[PDB]
C-alpha cells in the first residue's frame, strides 16, 4: 500500500491555466446558486435547499453553517467537499487561534486559514482540489461586519454583496441596481429573497429556501447568565416561520 | 516521499536528463578561466539584455567559496546558489574537523559529487550548471583552475570556458595560450582573458566581469573603468 | 511510463542492458594477469588540448595490494571507488589482515542491483579491478553494473573492447612476464586509440606483492613507449 | 531491583608451547555456595584449529561463543572457505565485545590455537576487547592463585644459575606438551585445595597441527 | 600506567611501561601500550586498556582512508582532532583514556595530548598515566631541545624507571621509540627488573635501595 | 578554565586570559591560548569544562566566519553576541548543555566603538564596560569599580588590567600561570607579548 | 502502479528549459502588472488590480502589495494564494534573523530565502512551483533602499526601476526612457502612475482599480516608514499628478 | 503487450508477463541437473565462461552443512537468496538448535519470491535454483522457481537444452534411485544425465562442477582436478 502518489495532479498547462483548478470552477458554476449581502448593522447569507427526494427531510441537511458564534458559511458546488471543509474551519478556529488567543478569531483571518487549506489541495501530491466556492459572513469587534468569497484555487476576495453558483451572473447584476451604502439588515433580507426567487425555479418558501444572518448579540441564544462581557452569538439561522413571515411583505 | 526515477538510461546508453542539463548550461552567459604563472583570473559575461539593473545589489556572477577560492559557473542561476551554499558549508566543515582550508582540488571533488548523486537520486533532477572553481592551495604557489559538469565528471585546465559561444572563446584560448609560457604577470593574465571575451560578448562596457586571485587569499574584482582601460588597449593595437 | 526494475521479453534487465551501452562508448581499459604481477592501462583521452591530462584519474589506488581501472560514465565510480576503500580498510579493522581481491570485488558488485523506485539507476561504469593475496595469487576481475563479475587472465573494456579482447586473445600465455605484459598494454592501446598513443594521453600502472600498487611516471612510461617502437621495428 | 549478571565460578588456563597450545579448564559451575552441574563443558572447540573458553557469567559466555562461531561460519562463507588465522579470530573477538561496551558481556576470554608459522598461541580477553598475546595465562577465579606458578615454572621468573648467585638467569628452556600437562594438573590441583569455587573435573584441549585432542582428569568434589 | 613523549630536535621520542592491572592484582606485564597508526604516526595508551585500544585502531584505520581518497598522509593535528571529536560523542558516558598522537608532518614534528574528558592540547612535552608525576621530576630537569638521540632515549627510558619504581601501579617493560621525518623507529623492550640495577650501578642513583 | 577578563576603553576591548591547563594534580600546560577570533574584529574568549569550551567556540567560529562569506560583511559584535546567546539559551536544555561561559570583545566599525559583552552558560548576556567569569570576577572587581573611565587609553586600561593580575596573583589559591592579552580595535585583533 | 498518473514537474526539455516554470511565467503574464520604482530618497510600488467590481469592498482588500516587515514590503502577480503562501514563511524569515542577531534582516537575505524556497521546488518533491513574481522593495543600512524580483524559476535580480506581470515589455521600455539616476520619490509616483496609464488593458485608470505603496525616509529624522495608501489617498495622487 | 510494463498486472487470460519473463532467464541459463538416492543427493552444474582469458561462472552455493543449492539465471539473485536461506537455517540452529528441514527451506523461498511479484515497484527474482539437502527424513532434492513454485522430486534438471537432462532421468528413474551407499555411482549418473544436454562442448576439468550431501557426508562441492576423476 503507501500513499504512493507523491506528485501533483494540478500542473501548469503550456498556456499557463492550472487545468484541475478551471474544472473546479466549473463544478461550482453547476452547483446550486447561493448569495450574500452585507448591510450596515448585519450580514445576510442565503441559499435554495435543493432536495434530492421528497422522502428525504431536507432539514437533516445544512447547507448554512455556523463556524463561530460570530462567523457563519454558506457554499455552491460540491456538497461533500463543504461538508468537510466545515469540519476543519471549525477545528482551525480553535486550534490556532482560540487555543492561543482565548478569543475566537476575526473573520478574515478565519477565512485566511480556510484559503490556506483550499490551496494545499491545490498543490500537495495526490489530492484533487475542493469543488467549491464559499461565502463567509462575519463579525468581529475591530473590523465590523465583513463578507468574503473564497474559491477553488485558495483565493479570497471581500465583497459588499455578491453570488455564486448556477444564476451568478444574473443575481450579481439584480444586486448592483439595489445595493448602496445606508442599507438596514431587514432591506438586505428583502434584497435577499427577491434576489434568489430569480434562480429558483419550483416551491419558493421557508421549507425550500436556508437564510442566516450576521446580526446583534443574541443572549437569548448563549445558553447561560452571569457574565456581563458575554452576550450571545451574532450568527442566528432564520426558521421557517420568519421567512414566510417576511415572503409576504415581498 | 517522491522516489521517481527521473535521470535514467535511454536505449542507446545515454541519460537524457543530464544531456538536457547541458543544454541549460549552454544557453548560460558565458565563463572563462585562465591561469597565469603567479595567478588566475575568472572572466564573466554579463548579457546587455538586462538594463535600468542595480549592480550593487545584483547577484555577482563569481562567488567566493573561502578566502583563497572561488567559484563561477554558466547555466542555471537558482541551481548555482545550491551548489555555491553546499561548498562553502563544507569548507568550513573541512577547516572545523581536519583545521586546514580545503585545497582547490578537494573543494571541486566535493561539488563535482554533489552534482553526480543528483544524477542517480529518486526524485531529484540534475544542475543545469557547470562551474569552473579557481584559487591557491594553502602556502603553496601554483595556480589551480578547475571544471565540473551535471554528470559529475570534473578536472583540470591550463585555461578554460564554459556557457553560450564557449565552442568560439575556446578555439580562442587553444591558438593564443602558450603552455611553455603562460601569462607571466597580471596584466597579461587579464588581458588574455579580455581579449577572449570580445570574441563573443558585443560591447566591452559592462559587459564584462573580470575577478583576479592571487597567492594567499588576494582576490579583488576589477571595476568598470579598470577593464575599460583593457578594451581601449586591446582595440587600438587591434586597428593595425 | 515503465519500471526501472523491469524485465524484457528475453529475461534481461533493460536499464542494465542500456548501462552496458554506456560503457561501450567510454575510453578503452585493459588489464593483464601475470604471475610476476597485474598490469593496468587506460586511454586518458582529453577533450581539448588544454585540458591539463594528469588531471585525468581513470586508474586509481583501493588498497596497497588492489588497484582499478574504469571506463564508461567515470563520475558514476567515484561512490563505488569510496565503497570498496571503505569495505577493504574495514576488514583490515575486523580482521588485521588483507581483504581477498574476489571478496573486495563481491562487496563492489554488490551494490550493482541496488535500485529501484536505493539510487535510482544502475551504474553506467564497468571496472577492472586488479589486486594480489596470498590464497590465490595475482588476479584481475571484470566488475559489471549488472552485479556479475569474471575472473580474467586479460581483459579489455571501453570502446576498442572487442578488438582489444580479440588481440589478447593471440598474445597471452602463462609465462608471460611484467615487463612484456606492460609493452603488450601499449601496444594494443595505441592500436585501439583514435589519437596517437604517447606518455601524456595514456597511462600505465600495476600491481605487485613486492611493491604494492604503482601508478607509473609519465617519464617512466615514455621509455617503455620508445622500447615498444624500437622492438616493433625490430621485425 | 532486577540485578542482569550472575557469577557461575570456574577457572581456565592456556599455555602455548613451539608447536602445540593447551586450553584448560575446571568442569564445575555454581551460583553462591551451591553446585549446578560437577561437569558442564567450558572449553570449545570453534572449528579452524582455534579453540575457546569464555565464562564468569556463564549466559554471557555462552553467547560469546556461540556468536564467534557463527563468526566463523561466515567467515567461510563470505571468504572462500578461507581459514581464520588465530590473530584474526583475536581482532573478531575484540569488536564482539566492544558492541557491547555500555551493557559488557561478564566474562573472561581466551583461544588458543597456532599462528601462520605453526607456533603455539594464546590470546587473552578483558571483559570489553582488551586482547594480548601471551605464552602462559590463566583466567577466572582462581587466576590470581595460578599465574604465579606459570610466571615460575613456564617463564622461570625468579630463578638464576647456581654459582652465579644473581648475575646469570635460567635460560629459557622450551616446554613438551607432557610437561606442560603436569603444570596444568598441578595447578588446578592446588586451586581446588584453596578455592571452593575450583573442583569436580579438569577438562584439557590440546591444538597441534593434526588437530584438537581432548583429556580430562577428575578433581576434589568438596 | 605510565606514558611519556616529548618534541626536540631530532624528532620525537616515545616512552611507556607495560603493566596492566586489575585493582591490586597484575593481570599482565607484557602490554604495547604504543599504537603504530602509521609509519610516521605513534598513540599511546593509558587508562581503560579496551577503549584506548579500540577507539586508536578506529582512528588508524580513519587516518588511512583520508590517504587513499587525498592522495597524501594525515596531519598529526587532524589525527588528534577526529580522535578527540569521535570520544567526545561519548562524553559522560564512562570513557577512560588518555592518549597522545605523536608524528612528523609538514609542519616538522607534532605532539597532542587527548583524553575522555575532552582535552585536546598541542605541547613538546607531555607524561600520562598514575605515574606520569613521578616521570615529569625528570624530564622537566633534563629536558632541552638541543638533546641527541642517544641522550634523548636515555631521557625517556629513564623517566620511567622514576615512575615504574615509585608507582604501584606502573612497571614491567620499558617499550621505545623515536620518530623521525623518515618515519618511527622502534628502540626495544628493556625490563625493568634488569634495567633498574643496571642504571643504579652505571648512574649511581637510587642509593637508598641496597643491591 | 579559570580566569577571564575583560575591559572595554575608549577605543578598544582588552581581553585577558589565563594560560594553565590543568588535569587533576598535574599542569599539563602553560600557554595555552583561550580565545578564538570569530571574524577580523571580534573576539572571543572562553571558560569552562574541557571539551565543551573548544568545541563550543569553533563551532561558532565556523558559523560566524560562514555569514561573513556567504553575505560579504562582517557582523556586528552586538549581532554575534545575539547568536552566540541564543546558542547557549538553546543548550542549558538540551540533553547535555555546554558548560561555557564566555566574553566576547569586538568593535563595531559602523559605529565607531568598542564594545565587550559577558554571556555565561545559561544564556545569560550582559553588555559592560569590564566584566570577568567565575571566580575572577569577586577579586578584580573592586579595583575596577575604583580606577575604571570609559575615556581610558589602551595603555591605561592595560596598567589596570595588571593591578588587577597582581590582585589575583596574590589572594587566589590556584596558580593560572600568568595571561595571555589580546587588544581588540578598529585596526583589528593584536597580542600583547610582553606582560 | 501511480507512475502512470505522474506528471513529472521537475524535468528539463530537450532544450534544456524547465517545462513548468516557462508554463507558470505565461500564467504571470495574465496577471495585473506592478511596477517598481526605487529613487535617491526613497522606493515607490505600484499595482493595478484586476478586473474589479463596483461590489467590491476595496478599502479592507488586499491582492498586490503585502507588508513583510516594517523596512520591507512586496508586490505580487500570479495566484494571490500561492503568494500568501510564501508571504508568511518570509515573514517568519524575517523574525527568525531578527530574534537570532537582534537586528533586522537585511534585504537581499530575505530575498534569496524565498528564492531558495522557489528553486526547491523546481528541482526536487514532483510538486508544481509557485505561480508567483515577486518585487521586493525594502531598505536596510548596508545598501540602503533596493528593489528585487523573483520569479518561479527562484532567480532574482536587483533593479532601479522593473515591472512584473502583464504587459512588462511595454513597461520596461517605458520605464528606460523616462527614469533618471538623480530621480525623487515625487518623480517616481508620477512615472509609475503614467506607466500603468499607458500600458493598462482597461479603457482608464482610476483610483478603484489600484493598489499603491512608498518606502520614504520622509519619517522624522534618521528612520523609514511604510505608506500603504487608502483609496481616497490614491484618488488624491491621480489627481495630483494630473490623470483623472 | 499493454500487461507486461510491471509485475502487479494481470493480462485478460490471467497471465503474470513479468513473472513469464523473469522465467525466461533461467531458460537462457546454464544447464545444471540435480537428482538423489535415499542416502544422497547430488548436483551436477555446467559452469559457463566468457571467453578463453575468463574464468568459468560457479554455478554451486553452499547454504549449511546439510543443504546447497545449485543457480540457473541471474547470479546476483541467487547469491540474495542464497543469502537468505544461509540466515534461515542459521536462525534455526541458533534459536532451536535444529537443523533446517529442506521442505520447509523451500517454503521460505516461496514465500519470498512471491512478495516480489503482487507489489508495486519490485520485480521478480530472475534465477531457479536446484537445492538438495539431508534432514531427519532423510534425502531431498527441490526445485525452485521465481514465479514461487517449489516443487519436492526425485531428480530434475534446469537452464538450456534441460530438457534432455530431464528426460534421461525420467527413463532411470527405477535405477539411480537405488543407489545407496555409492557416492561415485550416483554422480556418474548426474554426469551422464548432464551430458544430455551438452551439444557442442564436452565436459572438461574447468567446466563441470559437483556437489554432495547425504547420511555421513557435509555439503562439498568439487572444481578442478577434484571431479577429473568423473570425467
Ligand atoms: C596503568 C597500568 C594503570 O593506571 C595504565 O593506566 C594501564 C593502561 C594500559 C593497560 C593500556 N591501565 C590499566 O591497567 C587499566 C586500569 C583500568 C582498569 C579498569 C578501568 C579503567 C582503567 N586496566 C584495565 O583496563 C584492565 C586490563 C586487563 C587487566 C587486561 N581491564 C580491566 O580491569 C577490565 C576492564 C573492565 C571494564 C572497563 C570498562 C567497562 C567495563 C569493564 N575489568 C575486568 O577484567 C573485571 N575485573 C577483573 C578483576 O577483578 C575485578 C573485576
Ligand atoms: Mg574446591
Amino acid at each position: 500500500m503507501t500513499d504512493r502518489y507523491s506528485f501533483s495532479l494540478t500542473t501548469f498547462s503550456p498556456s499557463g491555466k492550472l487545468g484541475q483548478i478551471d474544472y473546479a470552477l466549473t463544478a461550482v458554476k453547476q452547483g446550486v446558486t447561493s448569495l450574500g449581502i452585507k448591510a450596515t448593522n448585519g450580514v445576510v447569507i442565503a441559499t435554495e435547499k435543493k432536495s434530492s427526494s421528497p422522502l428525504a427531510m431536507s432539514e437533516t441537511l445544512s447547507k448554512v453553517s455556523l463556524l463561530t458564534p460570530d462567523i457563519g458559511a454558506v457554499y455552491s458546488g460540491m456538497g461533500p467537499d463543504y461538508r468537510v471543509l466545515v469540519d476543519k474551519s471549525r477545528k482551525v478556529a480553535h486550534t490556532s487561534y482560540k487555543r492561543i488567543y482565548g478569543e475566537y478569531p476575526p473573520t478574515k483571518l478565519l477565512v485566511s486559514e480556510v484559503a490556506k487549506i483550499m490551496q494545499e489541495a491545490t498543490q500537495s501530491g495526490g489530492v484533487r482540489p475542493f469543488g467549491v466556492s464559499l461565502l463567509i459572513a462575519g463579525h468581529d469587534e475591530f473590523n465590523g461586519f465583513s463578507l468574503y468569497q473564497v474559491d477553488p484555487s485558495g483565493s479570497y476576495f471581500p465583497w459588499k454583496a455578491t453570488a455564486i453558483g448556477k444564476g451568478s451572473v444574473a443575481a450579481k447584476t439584480f444586486l448592483e441596481k439595489r445595493w448602496n451604502d445606508e442599507l438596514e439588515l431587514e432591506d438586505a433580507i428583502h434584497i435577499a429573497l427577491l434576489t434568489l426567487k430569480e434562480s429558483v425555479e419550483g416551491e419558493f418558501n421557508g421549507d425550500t429556501i436556508e437564510l442566516a444572518i450576521i446580526g446583534d448579540e443574541n443572549p437569548d441564544l448563549l445558553g447561560y447568565t452571569g457574565i456581563p462581557t458575554d452576550k450571545g452569538p451574532r450568527f442566528r439561522k432564520l426558521t421557517s416561520q420568519e421567512i414566510n413571515d417576511r415572503l409576504e411583505a415581498l | 516521499g517522491y522516489d521517481r526515477a527521473l535521470s535514467i538510461f535511454s536505449p542507446d546508453g545515454h541519460i537524457f536528463q543530464v544531456e538536457y542539463a547541458l543544454e541549460a548550461v549552454k544557453r548560460g552567459t558565458c565563463a572563462v578561466g585562465v591561469k597565469g604563472k603567479n595567478c588566475v583570473v575568472l572572466g564573466c559575461e554579463r548579457r546587455s539584455t538586462l538594463k535600468l539593473q542595480d549592480t550593487r545589489i545584483t547577484p555577482s556572477k563569481v562567488s567566493k567559496i573561502d578566502s583563497h577560492v572561488v567559484l563561477s559557473f554558466s547555466g542555471l542561476n537558482a541551481d548555482s546558489r545550491i551548489l555555491i551554499e553546499k561548498a562553502r558549508v563544507e569548507a568550513q566543515s573541512h577547516r572545523l574537523t581536519l583545521e586546514d582550508p580545503v585545497t582547490v582540488e578537494y573543494l571541486t571533488r566535493y561539488v563535482a559529487g554533489v552534482q553526480q548523486r543528483y544524477t542517480q537520486s529518486g526524485g531529484v533532477r540534475p544542475f543545469g550548471v557547470s562551474t569552473l572553481i579557481a584559487g591557491f592551495d594553502p602556502r603553496d604557489d601554483e595556480p589551480k583552475l578547475y571544471q565540473t559538469e551535471p554528470s559529475g565528471i570534473y578536472s583540470s585546465w591550463s585555461a578554460q570556458t564554459i556557457g553560450r559561444n564557449s565552442k568560439t572563446v575556446r578555439e580562442f584560448l587553444e591558438k593564443n595560450y602558450d603552455r611553455k609560457e603562460p601569462p607571466a604577470t597580471v596584466e597579461e593574465c587579464v588581458k588574455l582573458t579580455v581579449r577572449s571575451l570580445l570574441e563573443v560578448v558585443q560591447t566591452g562596457a559592462k559587459n564584462i566581469e573580470i575577478t583576479v586571485v592571487k597567492p594567499d587569499s588576494d582576490i579583488v574584482a576589477l571595476s568598470s573603468e579598470e577593464i575599460n582601460q583593457y578594451v581601449t588597449q586591446i582595440e587600438q593595437e587591434k586597428q593595425e | 511510463d515503465r519500471g526501472v526494475s523491469t524485465f524484457s521479453p528475453e529475461g534481461r534487465l533493460f536499464q542494465v542492458e542500456y548501462s552496458l551501452e554506456a560503457i561501450k562508448l567510454g575510453s578503452t581499459a585493459i588489464g593483464i594477469a601475470t604471475k610476476e604481477g597485474v598490469v593496468l592501462g587506460v586511454e586518458k583521452r582529453a577533450t581539448s588540448p588544454l585540458l591539463e591530462s594528469d588531471s585525468i584519474e581513470k586508474i586509481v589506488e583501493i588498497d596497497r595490494h588492489i588497484g582499478c581501472a574504469m571506463s564508461g560514465l567515470t563520475a558514476d565510480a567515484r561512490s563505488m571507488i569510496e565503497h570498496a576503500r571503505t569495505a577493504a580498510v574495514t576488514h583490515n579493522l575486523y580482521y588485521d589482515e588483507d581483504i581477498n581481491v574476489e571478496s573486495l570485488t563481491q562487496s563492489v558488485c554488490d551494490l550493482a542491483l541496488r535500485f529501484g523506485e536505493l539510487m535510482s539507476r544502475p551504474f553506467g561504469v564497468a571496472l577492472l579491478i586488479a589486486g594480489h593475496d596470498a590464497d590465490d595469487g595475482y588476479q584481475l576481475f571484470h566488475a559489471e553494473p549488472s552485479g556479475t563479475f569474471y575472473r580474467y587472465n586479460a581483459k579489455a573494456i571501453g570502446s576498442g573492447s572487442e578488438g582489444a579482447q580479440a588481440e589478447l586473445l593471440n598474445e597471452w600465455h602463462s609465462s608471460l612476464t611484467l615487463k612484456e605484459a606492460e609493452l603488450l598494454v601499449l601496444k594494443i592501446l595505441k592500436q585501439v586509440m583514435e589519437e596517437k598513443l604517447d606518455e601524456n594521453n595514456a597511462q600505465l600502472s600495476c600491481i605487485t606483492k613486492q611493491d604494492g600498487f604503482k601508478i607509473y611516471d609519465n617519464e617512466k612510461t615514455a621509455e617503455l613507449i620508445k622500447e615498444l617502437k624500437e622492438k616493433e621495428a625490430a621485425e | 531491583q532486577f540485578n542482569p549478571y550472575g557469577d557461575n565460578g570456574g577457572t581456565i588456563l592456556g599455555i602455548a608451547g613451539e608447536d602445540f597450545a593447551v586450553l584448560a579448564g575446571d568442569t564445575r559451575n555454581i551460583t553462591d555456595y551451591s553446585i549446578n552441574s560437577r561437569y558442564e563443558p567450558k572449553v570449545f572447540d570453534c572449528g579452524d584449529n582455534i579453540v575457546m573458553s569464555a565464562n564468569g557469567f556463564a549466559a554471557d559466555g555462552d553467547a560469546l561463543v556461540k556468536r564467534f562461531k557463527n563468526s566463523v561460519k561466515w567467515y567461510h562463507f563470505d571468504h572462500n572457505d578461507k581459514k581464520l588465522s588465530i590473530n584474526s579470530a583475536a581482532r573478531n573477538i575484540q569488536h564482539l565485545l566492544y558492541s557491547r561496551r555500555f551493557f559488557p558481556y561478564y566474562v573472561y576470554n581466551i583461544i588458543a590455537g597456532l599462528d601462520e608459522d605453526g607456533k603455539g598461541a594464546v590470546y587473552s580477553f578483558d571483559p570489553v576487547g582488551s586482547y594480548q598475546r601471551e605464552q602462559c595465562r590463566a583466567g577466572g577465579a582462581a587466576a590470581s592463585l595460578i599465574m604465579p606458578f606459570l610466571d615460575n615454572q613456564v617463564n622461570f621468573k625468579n630463578q638464576y644459575e647456581p654459582g652465579t648467585n644473581g648475575k646469570v638467569k635460567k635460560p629459557l628452556k622450551y616446554l613438551s606438551v607432557e610437561e606442560v600437562i603436569k603444570l596444568v594438573r598441578d595447578s588446578f590441583t592446588s586451586a581446588t585445595e584453596r578455592h571452593i569455587q575450583v573442583g569436580d573435573g579438569l577438562e584439557i584441549l590440546i591444538v597441534t597441527k593434526d588437530g584438537v585432542r581432548k583429556e580430562f582428569y577428575e578433581l576434589k568434589r568438596d | 600506567t605510565t606514558t611519556l613523549a616529548f618534541k626536540f630536535r631530532h624528532g620525537v621520542i616515545v616512552a611507556a611501561d607495560s603493566r596492566a592491572t586489575a585493582g591490586a592484582y597484575i593481570a599482565s606485564q607484557t602490554v604495547k601500550k604504543v599504537i603504530e597508526i602509521n609509519p610516521y604516526l605513534l598513540g599511546t595508551m593509558a587508562g581503560g586498556a579496551a577503549d584506548c585500544s579500540f577507539w586508536e585502531r578506529l582512528l588508524a584505520r580513519q587516518c588511512r582512508i583520508y590517504e587513499l581518497r587525498n592522495k597524501e598522509r594525515i596531519s598529526v593535528a587532524a589525527a588528534s582532532k577526529l580522535l578527540a571529536n569521535m570520544v567526545y560523542q561519548y562524553k559522560g558516558m564512562g570513557l577512560s583514556m588518555g592518549t597522545m598522537i605523536c608524528g612528523w608532518d609538514k609542519r616538522g614534528p607534532g605532539l597532542y595530548y587527548v583524553d575522555s574528558e575532552g582535552n585536546r592540547i598541542s605541547g613538546a612535552t607531555f607524561s600520562v598515566g598514575s605515574g606520569s608525576v613521578y616521570a615529569y621530576g625528570v624530564l622537566d630537569s633534563n629536558y632541552k631541545w638541543d638533546l641527541s638521540v642517544e641522550d634523548a632515549l636515555y631521557l625517556g627510558k629513564r623517566s620511567i624507571l622514576a615512575a615504574a619504581h615509585r608507582d604501584a601501579y606502573s612497571g614491567g617493560s620499558v617499550n621505545l621509540y623515536h620518530v623521525t621525518e623518515d618515519g618511527w623507529i622502534y628502540h626495544g623492550n628493556h625490563d625493568v627488573g634488569e634495567l633498574f640495577w643496571k642504571v643504579k650501578e652505571e648512574e649511581g642513583s637510587f642509593n637508598n635501595v641496597i643491591g | 578554565m579559570d580566569i577571564i577578563l575583560g575591559i572595554r576603553v575608549q577605543d578598544s576591548v582588552i581581553l585577558a586570559s589565563s594560560k594553565a591547563v590543568t588535569r587533576g594534580i598535574s599542569v599539563l600546560k602553560d600557554s595555552d591560548d583561550k580565545t578564538r577570533q570569530l571574524s577580523p574584529h571580534t573576539l572571543m574568549s572562553f571558560a569552562g569544562e574541557a571539551g565543551d569550551t573548544v568545541q563550543f567556540a569553533e563551532y561558532i567560529q565556523a558559523n560566524i566566519q560562514l555569514y561573513s562569506i556567504r553575505e560579504d560583511y562582517e557582523l556586528s559584535p552586538q549581532a554575534v553576541s545575539s547568536f552566540v546567546r541564543q546558542e547557549l539559551a538553546k543548550s542549558i536544555r538540551s540533553r547535555r548543555p555546554y558548560q561555557v561561559n564566555v566574553l566576547i570583545g569586538g568593535y563595531d566599525k559602523k559605529k565607531n566603538k568598542p564594545e565587550l559583552y559577558q554571556i555565561d552558560y545559561l544564556g545569560t548576556k550582559v553588555e559592560l564596560p569590564y566584566g570577568a567569569h567565575g571566580y575572577s570576577g569577586f577579586y578584580t572587581f573592586s579595583l575596577l569599580d575604583h580606577h575604571y573611565r570609559p575615556d581610558m587609553t589602551t595603555e591605561e586600561g592595560l596598567d589596570l588590567l595588571k593591578l588587577c593580575v597582581q590582585e589575583l596573583e596574590k589572594r587566589m589559591p590556584m596558580d593560572f600561570k600568568g595571561v595571555i592579552v589580546k587588544i581588540v580595535d578598529k585596526d583589528g585583533i593584536r597580542q600583547v607579548d610582553d606582560f | 502502479g501511480s507512475r502512470r498518473y505522474d506528471s513529472r514537474t521537475t524535468i528539463f526539455s530537450p532544450e534544456g528549459r524547465l517545462y513548468q516554470v516557462e508554463y507558470a511565467l505565461e500564467s504571470i503574464s495574465h496577471a495585473g502588472t506592478a511596477i517598481g520604482i526605487m529613487a535617491s530618497d526613497g522606493i515607490v510600488l505600484a499595482a493595478e488590480r484586476k478586473v474589479t467590481s463596483t461590489l467590491l469592498e476595496q478599502d479592507t482588500s488586499t491582492e498586490k502589495l503585502y507588508k513583510l516587515n516594517d523596512k520591507i514590503a512586496v508586490a505580487v502577480a500570479g495566484l494571490t494564494a500561492d503568494a500568501e503562501i510564501l508571504i508568511n514563511t518570509a515573514r517568519i524569515h524575517a523574525q527568525n534573523y531578527l530574534k537570532t542577531y537582534n537586528e533586522d534582516i537585511p534585504v537581499e537575505i530575505l530575498v534569496r530565502r524565498l528564492s531558495d524556497i522557489k528553486q526547491g521546488y523546481t528541482q526536487h518533491g514532483g510538486l508544481r512551483p509557485f505561480g508567483v513574481s515577486f518585487i521586493y522593495a525594502g531598505y536596510d543600512d548596508r545598501y540602503g533602499y533596493q528593489l528585487y524580483t523573483s520569479n518561479p524559476s527562484g532567480n532574482y535580480t536587483g533593479w532601479k526601476a522593473i515591472s512584473v506581470g502583464a504587459n512588462t515589455s511595454a513597461a520596461q521600455t517605458l520605464l528606460q526612457m523616462d527614469y533618471k539616476d538623480d530621480m525623487k520619490v515625487d518623480d517616481a509616483i508620477e512615472l509609475a502612475l503614467k506607466t500603468l496609464s499607458k500600458t493598462t488593458d482597461s479603457s482608464a485608470l482610476t483610483y478603484d482599480r489600484l493598489e499603491f505603496a512608498t518606502i520614504r525616509k520622509g519619517a522624522n529624522d534618521g528612520e523609514v516608514y511604510q505608506k500603504i495608501f487608502k483609496p481616497q489617498e490614491i484618488k488624491d495622487i491621480l489627481v495630483k499628478t494630473g490623470i483623472t | 503487450n499493454n500487461y507486461d510494463g510491471d509485475t502487479v498486472t494481470f493480462s485478460p487470460t490471467g497471465r503474470l508477463f513479468q513473472v513469464e519473463y523473469a522465467l525466461e532467464a533461467i531458460k537462457q541459463g546454464s544447464v545444471t541437473v540435480g537428482l538423489r538416492s535415499n542416502t544422497h543427493a547430488v548436483l551436477v552444474a555446467l559452469k559457463r565462461n566468457a571467453d578463453e582469458l575468463s574464468s568459468y561462472q560457479k554455478k554451486i552455493i553452499k547454504c549449511d552443512e546439510h543443504m546447497g543449492l545449485s543457480l540457473a539465471g541471474l547470479a546476483p539473485d541467487a547469491r540474495v537468496l542464497s543469502n537468505y536461506l544461509r540466515q534461515q537455517c542459521n536462525y534455526s540452529s541458533l534459536v532451536f538448535n535444529r537443523k533446517l528441514a529442506v521442505e520447509r527451506a523451500g517454503h521460505l523461498l516461496c514465500d519470498k519470491a512471491q512478495k516480489n511479484t503482487q507489489s508495486y515497484g519490485g520485480r521478480p527474482y530472475g534465477v531457479g535454483l536446484l537445492i538438495i539437502g539431508y534432514d531427519k527424513s532423510g534425502a531431498h532434492l527441490l526445485e525452485f522457481q521465481p514465479s514461487g513454485n517449489v516443487t519436492e522430486l526425485y531428480g530434475t534438471a534446469i537452464g538450456a537444452r534441460s530438457q534432455g537432462a530431464k528426460t534421461y532421468l525420467e527413463r532411470t528413474l527405477d535405477t539411480f534411485i537405488k543407489i545407496d551407499g555409492n557416492p561415485d555411482e550416483l554422480i556418474k549418473a548426474g554426469v551422464e544425465a548432464i551430458s544430455q544436454s551438452l551439444r557442442d562442448e564436452s565436459l572438461t576439468v574447468d567446466n563441470l562442477s559437483i556437489a554432495i550431501v547425504g547420511k555421513d557426508t557435509p555439503f562439498t562441492i568439487y572444481d578442478g582436478e577434484a571431479v577429473a576423476k568423473y570425467i
